[PDB]
């Protein structure tokens, strides 16, 4: 999700007002299925999975 | 009572009567109030309300 969908974290305060913290992947890595690949989930002991 | 309580205290204390039309001002009166525009912060408010 966080990665292709996005993800509301908390609310920070611009100038003086309240705005949001949206945390998301860059354009390059998530426009076509290939890119899939470039994710890696780290496991129980300490190794990256694709 | 504010004539007791003004010249002999440390600290301001008021001895009064509600108007009439309570929640609704008095005669000659009225009630100001100082806005943020640009994002100016609490203290040059503040300053500008000095």
């Amino acid at each position: 999700g966080a990665a292709w969908g996005g993800s509301y974290v908390n609310d920070f305060i611009d100038r003086g007002r309240v705005k949001k913290v949206y945390v998301m992947s860059e354009a390059k890595y998530r426009m076509l299925p290939d890119d899939i690949g470039d994710w890696y989930v780290r496991a129980a002991d300490g190794q990256m999975v694709p | 009572a504010t004539r007791a309580f003004s010249q002999i205290k440390d600290a301001m204390v008021f001895a009064f009567n509600l108007p009439a039309i309570v929640e609704l001002g008095t005669a000659t009166g009225f009630d100001f109030e100082l806005i943020d525009q640009a994002g100016l912060g609490h203290e040059k408010l503040t300053q500008a309300r000095n």
